[PDB]
Formats: structure tokens, sequence, C-alpha cells
């Protein structure tokens, strides 16, 4: 439960400054991001110093909701919360004068706590709930100047390839649940060792896997939707290119590395791709 | 394109039906008025009938 | 008990039909949701309100009603739904009245334990959508009227014949679900009465070549868009078929179990493709519901319990934020006058939370994660996949077109360039979008709470297409 | 013991009209009539048979069905002829006589005295009337010949002319034959259809209504009797309704199309034939009786010489409660829930299915879907903009008239459990 609260802070700070939020002194949606931002930080630090946490929550039938705080998600909550609180307070430099302050902050705590669903998560239905949350919170934001209407088209494809690398995201899920019937990494891993079966579709899942982080991580063919995201402000194109929402490509593979480690071709095949 | 052919799907809807109107004004031009018309078609379809009854 | 419920919006629509005021029904329809969601709880299994009484002995015909896990929460979302239009209507007619009616009736229809009573609630929501319909807006009233009818009723008159042939040729005595159930049709006969049954329903699900009635009923209804909320409530196609069709013929089903997935996938492929090139709110709220019935018939087509589960709760879900959307494109007629998506472009800097309503409705619809729609979508897609991967795959070629039309919609219509300036919100719609955010979220962030008892009656039903 | 009022009714005013207004002959004549229909239901499960007279539930039904027309249709008839009353009188007593008997030749003298008439009641003396007159009475004298034939042919195959003996192989089907040709034109079934059009758009209004009510309701109260072969009945199903339903797509005046709808009833009442049920085809012919009825009161009120589509519209502005009666009548004729309509159809294709008649029964449904077409461009009419048209709002005689036949359609499709358990000999 406690766990949750890294998620759920830039959660009600959304929707503090989004329902309300213009009830409030133009810097204090940013300090209260920054400081939600902060003491998840902390929180993170905290669990991760204590040896490790889970959590599981009732979920669907066969899908529960499972999530998993290890070294390597705590990496990435780590840097998310240290550069997230840094790049809160660029914004609350950054952003003066222009309207949709709250709205704005709202955008990154909502950004925030789904890119934190991503990263923690046993299940990779939860990692689909945090993609596409990322990819709203982008086309919120990279659209936040609404009263341009080229500023809107670039989120507008960067949508429509998110939803493209998404389609592949649940084709390959669909396969790995119709082989095993897990679909939890845990146990996803437990049940990939040893006597592999139908190599072909396993190869298969593994690559619309990796179509999936293409379109996140803009890669070739889907590159051309990444620089459009110029639209959006300085800090929120700094959030986008180092820190989420394209890491979340490489950690995906990281995460599936015990597939992508029995896909020597697959994983030549992203070697290649990469170097493109 | 498929918004042009679902328009297209539903005139052909439309085309069957006025098949049903033309068809029904067919069978209603049956009846036009002169008794031997009436009669003649009476008798035939009586003896069509005896027929069937075998 | 379950007859209260059903009769409880009938008994209002007519209150409010004959008698006065328009306020009658807000809290009416208030009074039904509160008493649909205390049957939604504590509900012990199907038998849990059940009720029946004779009408003709010598023929069979009993009032056969009880909540499965399927009817409690249908008729949840539908108290829900129809109170969310009578509050935000603004119709204002006097008819609201017929839309508590048909609330009613489509409750009976859910609710219905035998055959005839369910086919009796089948055939009786044609009256008040053409009533509605005619007197009540439209330019080519008259022939989307008579066109979408006919289609209903040249489906509906042979399967009576259909459910005549499967009660005597099964020799079950009585008309009751469970009794008709216990008495299975043979080959080659359980053949044409599932032919029977599949062209009444799926001229209803809609699927692909059927579908040509669904675009003129939600054109030229009342510009509001009451009546297309209720008429997106009639799609009940899908549930008839997971319930009555399937099981009481799953010989002929084997046959046709390809050809209605395909169908299925390619209506909603067209559906969700077509719906870029509307230039209307209507033409692109109309095919977005063919998407999502062709997403619903594929999950329960392919067996796999999983698929049918999926298909079941998009469909509640996707009837729910559909009547929404259609609600909000009505009120933002009548504070605008059009549905035009092109002009009007100026509206989230005058609308401040409505924006957020249209976004979160519209997002429901593609199917986000976190929203209603995508617990449906996702098992529907695993189940189907189960059931053939190719047509699962080009079926979901859908979701890149959904957020293709959501999103040009939502940006022309709000995003872009000031235009005059739009009123914000009214007071009743206020609490509209309030309960329809919170709905929202409720549906498609625990969908373990909701949809519990679909789950055995998938589990069962897609059992049963085995040995 | 109640055709013995019919009848002291009838020989003395055939004399008092000598001496007492037409008005006081009306007065007697609907006496006449409501003692009748009460001494019917007073007799409700007491089968009486004398002679060849012989009731049953079917004698009891149809002919409180024939009373109620007759009392509906003398209630508009207003004329200075006291004969204008005498004939209806017969008319009653005559399909009584059709109903109450098995045997064949007395079923035939029950005919002619039945419509003889009409003959005489359709002279308003417009020129359409004479036309329609001389029609009905030539092919009507036709079907006489060619049943009484039929009736030989039955003595030829056995030694009585009462229906149900064992009978011969193409002799008896042939006599069945030539007896079914008569009753189905009585009952307007195609390919004996063409006289009902023409006589209906011709005939006055009102007695348009007494015959599409009582006349159908006697000849299939006749037909009940008759062992008919399937073969036979699908063909005259299949033509009826499909001639129906599609000349009816191409009527532009409401009495043609509702003859041609009449005769696709009729194919529809032809279905319960199949079995004889006498329960389905009882129920069937209350409800279209009453809604029938309803229509042509209606239509009387607007014009007894003819009566175009658009004069029906803007009734509602009009007259709320007709316009709501005559959709009510609409869709109950359309056999559409929750209306008794569906409940009459249901159990004619429930006899049907029971025989194992499918693809009639498909193509019959199909029809009848067809058939929605123009019965809501006539029930929706009722709420267009008025056009010119003559409107007589009745008096509260044909108001009270509709309201009752109205009331009572959707009382017993609401709850049809109601009279159904007393349509057998009458618990």
């Amino acid at each position: 439960m406690a766990l949750l609260g890294t998620i759920l802070l830039p959660l009600l700070g959304f929707a503090l400054l989004g329902l309300f939020g213009k009830r409030m002194r133009e810097p204090l949606p940013g300090v209260l991001a920054s400081g939600l931002v902060l003491a998840s930080f902390l929180l993170g630090a905290g669990l991760l110093l204590s040896g490790g946490a889970r959590f599981q929550a009732e979920w669907l039938p066969g899908i529960p909701f499972s999530l998993l705080l290890d070294n390597l998600s705590g990496f990435m909550l780590l840097i998310v919360t240290g550069v997230g609180f840094l790049i809160h307070v660029y914004a609350i430099g950054y952003m003066g004068g222009d309207p949709g302050y709250s709205r704005f902050f709202a955008y990154f705590n909502l950004f925030i706590a789904m890119m934190l669903t991503l990263v923690l998560a046993d299940s990779y239905p939860v990692m689909f709930i945090g993609w596409e949350g990322v990819g709203l919170a982008s086309f919120l934001l990279i659209g936040f100047w609404y009263k341009n209407p080229q500023y809107a088209d670039s989120a507008r494809k960067a949508f429509i390839v998110n939803r493209i690398g998404d389609l592949g995201f649940m084709l390959g899920m669909a396969i790995l649940w119709a082989l095993y019937g897990t679909l939890s990494i845990s146990e996803l891993k437990e049940a990939m060792e040893g006597p592999l079966k139908n190599p072909d579709l396993l190869a298969l899942a593994g690559l619309l896997l990796f179509l999936g982080a293409v379109g996140k991580s803009a890669q070739i063919p889907l590159m051309v939707w990444l620089p459009d995201a110029m639209a959006g402000p300085t800090p929120v194109s700094a959030l986008i290119h180092a820190a989420t929402m394209v890491t979340a490509g490489v950690y995906l593979i990281a995460r599936s590395s015990f597939l992508y480690s029995v896909l020597p071709d697959v994983s030549y095949a992203i070697a290649v791709v990469g170097l493109l | 394109a498929l918004f042009y052919g679902d328009r297209g799907l539903l005139s052909g809807y439309f085309g069957l039906g006025g098949a049903a109107r033309s068809l029904g004004q067919g069978l209603a031009r049956l009846q036009t008025g002169y008794l031997r018309v009436y009669a003649l078609l009476f008798v035939l379809g009586a003896l069509l009938l005896l027929g069937v009854m075998r | 008990m379950v007859v209260l419920a059903v009769l409880l919006p009938v008994v209002f629509g007519a209150l409010l039909l004959l008698g006065l005021p328009r306020a009658l029904g807000v809290l009416g329809a208030g009074l039904s949701f509160l008493l649909n969601l205390y049957l939604f709880l504590t509900h012990p299994g199907g038998v849990a309100h059940a009720f029946q009484a004779p009408l003709l002995p010598g023929a069979g015909v009993y009032w056969a009603f009880g909540l499965d896990g399927l009817s409690a929460l249908f008729f949840l979302t539908i108290a829900l739904t129809v109170f969310l239009g009578a509050l935000v209507a603004r119709v204002e007619g006097r008819f609201l009245g017929l839309a508590l009616l048909m609330e009613g009736l489509l409750l009976g229809l859910f609710a219905a334990r035998d055959l005839l009573v369910f086919y009796v609630f089948f055939e009786a929501a044609l009256i008040p959508a053409l009533l509605m319909l005619y007197l009540y807006g439209g330019e080519g009233r008259t022939r989307a009227l008579y066109t979408f009818v006919l289609f209903t009723l040249v489906g509906s008159l042979p399967m009576l014949a259909a459910v005549l042939g499967a009660r005597l040729l099964s020799g079950s005595p009585t008309f009751l679900l469970e009794d008709l159930l216990a008495h299975p049709l043979q080959e080659e006969a359980a053949f044409w009465v599932f032919l029977g049954f599949a062209l009444a329903f799926a001229i209803k699900t809609p699927l692909f070549p059927l579908h040509a009635w669904l675009p003129p009923f939600h054109q030229e209804n009342h510009p509001s868009g009451l009546a297309d909320a209720l008429g997106t409530l009639y799609k009940v196609g899908v549930f008839a078929f997971f319930r009555f069709a399937i099981p009481l013929a799953p010989e002929g089903f084997a046959q046709a179990q390809g050809l209605l997935l395909f169908l299925a996938a390619l209506s909603a492929l067209y559906g969700a493709w077509v719906a870029f090139a509307a230039k209307d709110f209507k033409t692109l709220l109309a095919y977005a519901g063919l998407s999502h019935m062709g997403v619903a018939a594929l999950g329960v087509f392919s067996g796999t319990p999983e698929g049918a589960m999926g298909g079941l709760y998009l469909l509640a879900a996707s009837g729910v934020y559909t009547g929404g959307l259609f609600l909000l494109a009505g009120r933002l007629y009548e504070r605008t006058g059009t549905l035009e998506i092109g002009r009007y472009r100026g509206l989230a800097q005058s609308a401040p939370g409505l924006a957020a309503l249209a976004l979160i409705l519209f997002l429901a619809m593609v199917g986000l994660p976190g929203l209603s729609g995508f617990p449906g979508e996702f098992l529907t897609l695993l189940g189907a996949y189960k059931a053939s991967p190719w047509l699962a795959a080009l079926a979901f070629l859908s979701v890149i077109a959904s957020a293709a039309y959501a999103l040009t919609a939502f940006q022309k219509t709000f995003w872009e360039e000031g235009g005059s300036g739009v009123k914000d919100l009214a007071g009743a719609e206020w609490g509209f979008a309030l309960l329809s955010v919170l709905a929202l979220l409720l549906m498609g962030v625990f969908p373990g709470y909701f949809a519990r008892g679909l789950h055995p009656l998938a589990e069962a039903f897609a059992k049963l297409l085995g040995g | 013991m109640t055709l013995a009022i019919l009848a002291v009714f009838s020989v003395a005013l055939t004399l008092l009209g000598f001496v007492l207004p037409p008005q006081g002959v009306k007065r007697a004549t609907l006496l006449g009539l409501a003692l009748a229909l009460a001494s019917l239901l007073l007799t409700w499960g007491k089968p009486f048979a004398f002679g060849p007279y012989a009731v049953d539930g079917v004698s009891q039904v149809f002919t409180l069905l024939a009373l109620l027309g007759a009392l509906w249709t003398v209630g508009l008839v207003r004329s200075g002829r006291f004969e204008f009353y005498l004939l209806v009188l017969y008319a009653a007593l005559g399909m009584h006589l059709l109903a109450s008997t098995r045997h064949l030749l007395l079923m035939l003298v029950a005919l002619e005295a039945l419509s003889l008439p009409l003959y005489a009641l359709a002279t308003w003396r417009r020129g359409q009337g004479l036309e329609a007159a001389l029609k009905y009475f030539l092919l009507g004298a036709l079907a006489a010949a060619f049943f009484l034939y039929g009736a030989a042919l039955f003595y030829g195959a056995t030694g009585s002319l009462v229906l149900g003996a064992p009978g011969e192989g193409p002799l008896y089907a042939l006599a069945l034959g030539l007896l079914l040709v008569g009753l189905g034109f009585k009952a307007a079934l195609a390919p004996f259809h063409f006289w009902t059009p023409d006589v209906y758009q011709g005939s006055p209004t009102p007695v348009v209504l007494f015959m599409a009510t009582s006349v159908k309701a006697a000849a299939f109260a006749a037909l009940l009797r008759v062992a008919a072969p399937p073969e036979a009945l699908a063909l005259l199903v299949a033509l009826s309704v499909v001639v129906g339903n599609l000349a009816a797509l191409a009527q532009k005046e409401a009495k043609r199309l509702l003859a041609y709808s009449s005769i696709a009833h009729a194919g529809y009442m032809a279905l319960a034939l199949y079995t004889g049920n006498a329960q389905a085809l009882g129920f069937y012919l209350l409800t279209y009786v009453l809604a029938t009825g309803l229509a042509f009161a209606v239509l009387s009120q607007i014009s007894p010489d003819r009566v175009p589509l658009e004069a029906l519209r803007g009734l509602y502005r009009k007259d709320p409660l007709l316009g709501l009666a005559f959709l009510v009548a609409m869709l109950s004729l359309l056999g559409l829930p929750p209306l008794a309509g569906f409940w009459g159809k249901y159990l004619a294709f429930a006899e049907a299915a029971r025989a194992g008649a499918w693809g009639v029964l498909v193509l019959a449904l199909v029809t009848s879907a067809v058939s929605a077409y123009y019965y809501l461009g006539l029930g929706l009419a009722v709420f267009a903009r008025p056009e010119e048209t003559p409107f007589r709002p009745g008096p509260p005689w044909a108001r009270a008239a509709v309201v009752a036949a109205g009331v009572l359609l959707l009382a017993l499709g609401l709850l049809p459990g109601l009279v159904l358990p007393a349509l057998a000999a009458g618990g």
C-alpha cells in the first residue's frame, strides 16, 4: 500500500491542479508538484533502502494488478523523480505569465505518476497502462498552447504512432497469454525457462514488443513523430527526450531480456535497427 | 471511399424496397375492373387450386 | 424485486408523458438508479430476484425474470445512462417520458428469463424509437424511420418462426430459458433456428452488411441526442447472441463462427475507419458504435470466455460513454446550434471543463487503459486471438483509426484558433460530467468489482461449445 | 334460443316499419342485437343444438363478433329507409346460421341469406356503388355455383352432406376444392381476392365496416369445419398474403388499401385452419374485428363515399383520442407488442408450426414485415400537417364505440390470459 503512494501523490496533485487548479496562486501548483515529486523520490529511496517492495491487488481474472519494486525499477524511479523535481523547479521559473500554470503542472504530475505506473509493474497490462497514460500526457503537453492549430497536429501524429506501437504491444501480449496464460513478468520469467515451446510464436511476440518499443522511443521507421514534439515547451521536450517516454523502450527490453536473450535473430535485428 | 461505399450500400437497400413497391403495383395492376378479367383470373386460380390438391 | 425496477421507468415515463412536469423524469430516473444499484449490491446469483407468473398456460407463456450477473450490471448501466440523459436532456419536449419508457422496456428485455418475454420486449422496443424519431426531430425523419423500423422488423418477424422451431422441435414444454436449455436442438434443425436468430441479431448487432440503418437513425433524431443515446442502448444484439442464440443452437454456430468473427472484424475496422471521414458528430458516433459492436460480437463469437466477458463489458461501457457523447453533442448544439466538426474551433478556451468531459469520453471510446473501454477491448482481443489470430489482428487495426478520428474531432472542435466564445457549462451538465467521469473511472480502473457475475456465464457458455 | 330472438325482431320489424319511423326502427334493431348478444353470453358454456343447427364455442364466439359488428354499423346508419336496417338484421341472422351448422346445404342457404342483404345495402346509388354491387353479385353467384357443385361431389364421396365424413381419394379432394373456392372467395383469399378491393372502395364506408368485420368472421367460422388439405392452405396463404401486402403498397386510397390488407389478414387467419384451433382463430378475429371496426368507424366519420390517405392526416390535432385509437388500430393490425394483434398472429403461427409448415410461415412473416411500411404510413399520418379534408367528428355514439374497441384491444393484448382461458367449452 505504501508503494502506491509514489504514483498517488502526482495524481492527487494533478486532480487539485486540474479540477480547481486556478483557485491557487501562480507558484503554488508548481510548488505542490515539485513537493510531491520530492516526497516521492524520498519514499522511493526509503522503500529501496528497505530491501525492495511488492504490491498485488485484485483485477481482471487471470490478470491481477502487480507492482514490483526492485533494483531495476528503482533505478528508473530515482532517475525520473530527481530529474522531474529539477524540471519542475525549472518550469516554476520557466513558466510565467502564460495561463494554464495549474493545468501545466497537473499534466506534469500525471506524466510522472503514469511513468511510475509503467516502471513499477510485475504484469505487462500495467506496463501498457503506463504506456498509454504517458502517450496521453504527451499529446496534452505538446498541444499545451492550443490557440495555435499547428502545435496540435504534432501531438496528433505522436499519439497515432503511439497507438500503432500500443497495438503491437497488445498483440504480443495476447500471444504470450495464449501460450502460457500468466502475463505477469515474474511468473512469465519463471515459466519461460527450460524447454521453450513454439519458438516461432515467441520470436513473433518479441518482434511485436520491439515494434511497440520503436514507436515509443521513436526508432526507424517511426522516427518521424519525435521532432514535432518541439511544439511543446522546452521543459516538456526535455522530460520527453531525456528521462521518460523513450527510455521506456529500453526498459521494456531490459525487463524482457529473458525473452530477447533466447531470440538471437531478434536481438541481432534490434542491433541493426539501433545502428541505423 | 468506404464512406461512399456505405452510402452505396444504403442505396442498394433502397433499391430493394423500390423493387418491392414495383412488384406490388404489378400485382395491383392485376385488378383492372373489367369483370371478364376478374372472372377469368378467379376461375384460373380455382383451377390451379384443384390441380394442386393432387 | 426485479419487476419493480423493470417497471419503474415505464410508470415514470407514463407519468411524464401524460402528466406534468419534465422534472418528474429527473427524480424518476434517480429513483430507478438507486433501485438498480441496490439490486446490483448483495447479488447472490441468478435467481437473486426471481419472478415467475403465468400468462398463457396452454401456449406456455410465463412472465419469467431474474437477475443474473449480466442482468444486474446491465440494469445498473441502463439506469445510470438514462438518469444522465434525463437530467442533461434539454429536449424538454415533455417526451422524456418516452425515454423512461424505453429504459424500462430495455430493462425488461435484459431481465427476461423466458424466451417469449424476451422476444416480446425485443419487438416492443420498436415503438418508442419510431415515436421519438418521428414527431421530435429530423428532416428525413420519415425515411430514416421506415429504414430502421423495416430492418428491425424484417429481422424480427422470421425470428418468431425461429423461436417456434426452437421450442417445438426440442419438445420443451414451455418457453422458459431453463426448460429450453434443458432440451437441445438437433443438427440441421438447430441450423435453421440459429440462422433465423443470426439474421435478426446481426441486423441489430450491427454487423457490416446490415448496418445501413444506423447512420440515418442517428442523424434525424432530436438534435440533443437523447433518442440517439437510447438507440445506442438498443444494440442489444450481442447479448441475445450469447445467452440465447449460441446455447440454443451451437450446431449451426459451428459453421457460422468464422463468418461471424470475420463480419465483426471488418465491421469494427470499417466503422472506425469511416468515422475519420465523418464530417458531423452523428455520423462519427454511429460508425464508432458500429466498430464497438463489431468488437463485442467478435469477443462473444470467439468462444474463449476471455473474449465473451470482454465483449459484454465493452458493450455496457460503450453504451454508457457513447450515450454520454451523444448528450454532450446535443448540449453543445443547444448552446451553439450546429454539429459540424470544422466550424466553432475556439471551444476549449471558453469551455473549461466541457473540454475535459469530451476528452474523457473520447478516451473511454478509443479504449484507453484506466477507463471503461480497455478491459473489454483487451479481453476480447485475447479471446479472439485464442479463436482465430488473423481476424483479431485485422479487427484491431481499429485503435489506430480510433485515435485518429477521436483526436481529429477533439482538436478541430476545441483546440484550434479562438472563435466567438461559447457557454461554459450548465448546472445540470455539472452533475452530468461529474457522474460521467466517476462511472468511467470506476468501470475502467476497477474492472474487478464490476463484471464478476460475467465470469461464470462466460466460462460456462464457452465450455458449452465443447464436449 | 338466440336465433329465435333475431327472427322475431326481424319479422316483426318488417311490418312495424310501416307504423314506426326509421329512427324507431333503428332503436328496435339496436335493441334486438344487444338482446341477442346478451342471450349468447348467458349461454356461454351451454352448447345448444336442435336440428342441423349446432352451437359450439365457434358459433358462440363468431356470432358474438358478428353481432358486435352489426351493432356498430347500425349506429352510424341514419337513413330514413327502415329497409336499410332490416337487411342488416338478416345478415347477422344469416351469418349466425353459417357458423351454427355443419350441413353443407344449410350452409349454402345460410350463405345466400346473409349475403343477399349486403348486395342491397351497398346502394347509396353512387355510380361506383352500382359497379361494386354488380361485380360482387356476379362473382358471388359464381362462387355459390362452385360451392354447390362441391357439396354435390361431397355427397358423392359420402352419403351425407355433413362435414367430417371419412372421404375418398380424388373425388373427396375435388369436392373439398370446389368448396374451398367459394369459402376463400367469401373470406377474400387470393387468388379469389379480386372482388374485395373494388367492393370495399365502392360501397359506403360503414357498410364496408360491417362487411370487413362480420363477413370475414363468419367465412372463417365456416372454414374451421372443413379439413382443408395443407397444400391448398399453403397456396392460398402464400398468394393471398403476398398479393395483399404488395398490391397494398401501390394503393393510393385508404379503403382499397385496407381491402388488400384484409386479403392479407385472411391469409394470416388461414394459418389457424392448419389445426382448426378455434381458439387461435377466435382470438385473432376478436382483435381484428375490434381494430377494423374502429378504423372504418373513423373513416365513416370522415367520408362515406371515399377517403384518400391524406384525409387521415392531422387527425390527432383534429381529434386527439381519434388519432390515438387509429394508431392503436394500425399497430394492432400490424401485430406488434404489447397489442393483441401480436397474440392472435402468434397463435396462428404456432398452429402453423405445430402443423409443420415452415417456409409458408417464413414467407408470411416477411410479408407482414413489409406490411409495416403502409401500416405506419397510415398510423403515423395522423400526426401530419392537416390538409383539406371533410371531417365529421361523430356523435358520442361512435366516439364511445371507438374508445371501447381500442380499450378492449389493449386490455386483451396486455393480459391475454384473461379470456383465452375461456375459448374452449368455456370454464
